[PDB]
């Protein structure tokens, strides 16, 4: 709407902004993240990991 | 004749139960905030 500056999701987090100069609406996607798992044969066999 | 080779009943069971996470479709909000 003409007066809305940003938007939110169902969990009250920010997901969009209004550019202060161009008034373009921009979605905010979080930067990629995730867990890291290390797969190892065990240090008593080999030191190669994935 | 159907992909996944599930029975008509299994197909119905998957069609009745749906996932509705507060996120968006991802191929692998989408990852919430530190929650995977
Ligand atoms: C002020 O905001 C206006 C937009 O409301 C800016 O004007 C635009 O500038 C871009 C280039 O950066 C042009 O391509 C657009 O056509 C312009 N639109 C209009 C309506 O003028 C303006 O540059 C901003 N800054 C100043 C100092 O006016
Ligand atoms: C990974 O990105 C490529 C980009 O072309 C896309 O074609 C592919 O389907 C993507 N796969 C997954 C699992 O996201």
């Amino acid at each position: 709407l003409p007066f809305q500056q940003f938007g939110r999701d169902i969990v009250d987090t920010t997901d969009a902004v209004r550019d202060p100069q161009t008034l373009e609406i921009l979605d905010i996607t979080p930067c990629s993240f995730g867990g890291v798992s290390v797969i190892t044969p065990g240090t008593n066999t080999s030191n190669q990991v994935a | 004749s159907k992909p996944s080779k599930r029975s008509p009943i299994e197909d119905l069971l998957f069609n009745k139960v749906t996932l509705a996470d507060a996120g968006f479709i991802k191929q692998y909000a989408q990852k919430f905030n530190g929650l995977t």
